[PDB]
Order: structure tokens, then C-alpha cells, then sequence
């Protein structure tokens, strides 16, 4: 008798989260040209930790 | 106007600084106030219209 509001079933799974260290797991591994190479560390450091 | 030790900051990080001598270390740092950008664009404005 209540319209609730619901979350997605891949949300309440976590299967959502596979979708994403996937996501993040290669944008670690893809160098990049423009940027100085202390760049490229800062972030696959921080990408590293999650 | 950005304020300057809040651009400082966030370009000492950037170029990899040391701590402590971000106006030794480099000169690209040199005569970033806010006193001269008003003066920059006063005296580019008025340099064409005289």
C-alpha cells in the first residue's frame, strides 16, 4: 500500500562494484603522453588504495 | 580575483616544489600579485584607446 522507492538489484547485490574495478582497474594500466610522469604516479597511487 | 596563496598552492603542486623555497627553487613564481593583474589589464585597455 506504500509507494517506496527502490534501489537497482545490481546495487543491492554488489555486483556494481565489479562493473567499477574493472572500470578503474584499466585506467591504472593505460600510460598517458600529455601529462609529466609525476602525474601518472599521484593517481595510480590513489587508484591503488580504493 | 583568485586569491594568491590559494594559487600558489595549487600550482606548487604541479611543478613538484620543495617545501618551504617555492620563490627560490623557481622563478616561474616571481611578481604573481594581485596588485599587478589590475595594473596589467588597466594598462592594456588603455594603452589601445590612447
Amino acid at each position: 500500500g506504500v509507494l517506496n522507492q527502490v534501489l537497482n538489484d545490481n546495487i543491492r547485490n554488489g555486483h556494481v562494484v565489479n562493473q567499477l574495478m574493472e572500470a578503474l582497474m584499466q585506467l591504472s594500466r593505460q600510460q598517458f603522453p600529455t601529462m609529466p610522469v609525476d602525474y601518472k604516479r599521484s593517481i595510480q597511487r590513489g587508484i591503488l588504495l580504493l | 580575483l583568485v586569491s594568491t596563496e590559494a594559487q600558489i598552492q595549487k600550482m606548487s603542486q604541479d611543478l613538484q616544489l620543495e617545501a618551504l623555497t617555492i620563490q627560490s627553487e623557481t622563478q616561474f613564481l616571481t611578481g604573481i600579485n594581485s596588485q599587478a593583474a589590475n595594473d596589467c589589464f588597466k594598462t592594456l585597455i588603455a594603452a589601445m584607446l590612447s
